[PDB]
């Protein structure tokens, strides 16, 4: 037998729902959701990671000139500096102070640390949504774990559950995203090839233990220092390093929707928007016939206490006259009130309870009871608390309508007003018919 | 300011506190007109700004 | 320098662009989609594959009844059957021709072949593009290899391509696909636990070696024969081998835009659909200056044979002065007519000759030869093949628009008639002139 219904995309808020099969007792379904997750579709394009410029000892030869042994390597520069004199420790290097040359030569690499510490760009195009959910069926909490997309069909306790597509297509990705362990960042990076110096992506590489470099550190060697033997060189550093802290907050502090993000793999989580359609196929032998559960008579209810405080502050008591011993599904036909008992026991002619949240200022609600209504009416009494740690239970007032009770003062000055433009409509009315009746 | 919506707030490397609202006023609906006009724009002020 | 322009994206047609920069020679690049590539990225919903049926040896129970113990086997069924007397090669098994019963019992799984023989089932979600391409670049061949998404900026002999993104989001792959062996269907498969008897999908595993086989047979046992100790059974024959005959064209056959198909990976490729941004950034070493390169003068051109018959059938010879021996740029300035040469050798007083193709029947035409222009026209005749196996190297005609020389009888005709209106609205402006000197 298919029922299905839509529950707001909201992760731990239990929204009861009411199947009604006719010739069964109706049954009372608890539908939570635990999470929700997003898991993106993501293709790498680079890793970027911290360069290394590697510097081999200069070759100096002395009385007469060197030359460039040009070769390709990923941001390869050399140059030869004319007129050096360098000594070592102990003497002058060369034999002569003049006509002796120096080959400086650098070029750039990964570090050896870019197998660990690297930034993955990603590009990321649509989500495998997904969901686990908690469901009381037949009396028992069952958790359900079902892919979102509409096209799963999970079976558990004989019961076959088929979940969204959610009604939001919307995710906290954009198009192109970068990872770094725990955090992601949306970000349009540079093209692969085509990064600028010491900006984010200035070295890149198609995967952490690939071969292939791009660089553009803009390696500049410069003319060593008279009397001495180094490589001097100006370069843009690194331009992973100083995005690193530079970074500010990644998704999981900035996401829209109460979003939540982790990454292996970069899944977003419970993200409260649109909302999921769920479909429940359950078999025969789960329903009690109409005439084998308890009927019920002389329905009567009391609310010893009302408040509209989002945590079901309000309790009702309800007096009934039952044909037998049995378990009653119990559910709320106002949409504006929920009612936490998903079923209660019942024998005899007794009293149960039953506890209940809302928004509005006079509750005034029908209960059914096992296949049997009663009708419950109250008056609610603000919350102390301004603020909670929790998200309401019931659901949004009508605000333009289901105002109290006691709005009584309406329906007056509607008629206080109607009443005087009524007489003043049959007065018109008439004058113009007597004096069109004398012309 | 905590928005019908919520408020997720954190602090140092404490995991989120959230915050939301709740239908809380120092009116009253049940009583004079005075008191259930103030009530309800405690809870609704710019519906009922609009309304009356 | 930067130069960027639109080729159509049609695989193995060489399509010239000028690289018109100021205070050079103008410079004519020629290139060639050698192939474009649209892999989707791809996600696996799961395996189908051929079922067996597993029946342990029946339980005969002589005196008495058996009873079936329910178990969690992939599509479970038992049942007992009372009254059974059967028989072994030798006699009678029971003691009693009454009372007995046999339990026979079966579950389906999956076959050792599913490692090898199965049908793969995939969510495709978008095209990760790349592109091979052929530049005539410095009057040599060189390969640049890219992706066609407007990232991956591709540098050799230092000229730097950025290709894409293509202007169209098409691809033949729908979002559900199923793979087998080298081919590829588009194909609405059904739900992972919803699939059904004889149909596609009897037999559900989430991948090749994972145990959580869905299966969904129907096998339903029967009451053996009278004697014999045989298990019969009633079950939908395989729904992946019943596809396997019923299966259709693949989309290798059967794909619009004349796009080839592969599977390991899967790919999409030589679409001719929609045209293909290319953008060069060319070193200022690679141009000659415009007082380095040839100075023509004095030249004019004869069309000796015109046939317009897609492959290069028009050539032309042009006769020239120039100021110096050199390497020279060749252009079409009219888009109707695809000239062959790119560059050409120019020296002295002499003449060249340029081989070129059209739709047009009378090819009137400017060529550009470095820097200098000349004018080209004759008349061309239709070809006699009917149809070729090359498509075709020219672009498209104008066909309400370029039409011939010889067309004038339009003009000799609207010249008439357009002049017949003309002198009836002369004729009735005088004498409308008169009619009001006659007030």
């Amino acid at each position: 037998y298919e029922h299905v219904t839509v529950i707001p995309n909201t992760v731990g808020v239990p929204y009861k729902t009411l199947v009604n099969r006719p010739g069964y007792s109706p049954m009372v379904l608890e539908m939570e959701l635990l999470s929700v997750t997003l898991e993106p579709t993501l293709s790498l394009d680079y890793i970027t990671c911290e360069y290394k410029t590697v510097i081999p000892s200069p070759y100096v030869k002395c009385c007469g000139t060197a030359e460039c042994k040009d070769k390709s390597l990923p941001d390869y520069s050399c140059k030869v500096f004319t007129g050096v004199y360098p000594f070592m420790w102990g003497g002058a290097y060369c034999f002569c102070d003049t006509e002796n040359t120096q080959l400086s030569e650098a070029h750039v690499e990964k570090s050896e640390s870019c197998k660990t510490e690297f930034a993955s760009a990603y590009r990321a195009h649509t989500a495998s949504a997904s969901a686990k959910l908690r469901v009381l069926y037949q009396g028992n909490n069952v958790t359900v774990s079902a892919y979102a997309n509409g096209d799963h069909a999970v079976t558990v306790k004989d019961a076959k559950f088929i979940v969204g597509p959610m009604s939001s297509a919307w995710t906290p990705f954009d198009n192109k995203i970068v990872v770094y362990k725990g955090d992601v960042y949306n970000m349009d990076y540079p093209p692969f090839g085509a990064g600028r110096p010491g900006q984010f992506g200035d070295i890149q590489s198609r995967t952490p233990e690939s071969e292939d470099v791009y660089a553009n550190t803009q390696l500049v060697l410069q003319r060593p220092s008279a009397g001495t033997v180094h490589v001097p060189y100006s370069q843009a550093p690194s331009g992973f390093k100083y995005w690193l802290k530079e970074r500010g907050a990644s998704l999981q502090h900035t996401a829209p929707f109460g979003c939540q993000i982790a990454t292996n793999p970069v899944r977003a989580m419970n993200c409260a928007v649109g909302n999921m359609p769920i479909s429940i196929d359950i078999p025969d032998a789960a329903f009690t016939r109409v005439v084998d559960a308890p009927s019920l008579t002389d329905m009567s209810c009391e609310v010893p206490a009302c408040t509209h405080s989002s945590d079901f502050g309000g309790v009702a008591i309800i007096k009934y006259a039952a044909s037998k011993k049995g378990k009653c599904a119990v559910h709320s036909m106002t949409n504006a009130v929920t009612i936490r008992e998903a079923e209660i026991e019942v024998e005899g002619n007794s009293q149960l309870q039953i506890s209940f949240s809302t928004a509005l200022a006079s509750a005034e609600f029908r209960v059914q009871v096992c296949s049997t209504q009663v009708h419950c009416a109250a008056e609610c009494h603000p919350p102390k608390d301004h603020i909670v740690n929790y998200p309401a239970s019931h659901t949004t007032l009508g605000v333009q309508d289901i105002s109290v009770t006691a709005m009584s003062w309406v329906q007056k000055i509607t008629g206080g007003v109607g009443l005087v433009v009524a007489v003043a409509a049959l007065i018109l009315i008439v004058v113009l018919c007597v004096s069109f009746s004398r012309h | 300011t905590v928005p019908t919506e919520g408020l997720e707030v954190t602090w140092g490397n404490n995991e989120p506190y959230k915050y939301w609202p709740q239908l809380s006023t120092n009116g009253t609906a049940h009583g004079h007109p005075h008191e259930i006009i103030l009530y309800y724009y405690e809870l609704y002020p710019t519906m009922t700004v609009v309304v009356v």
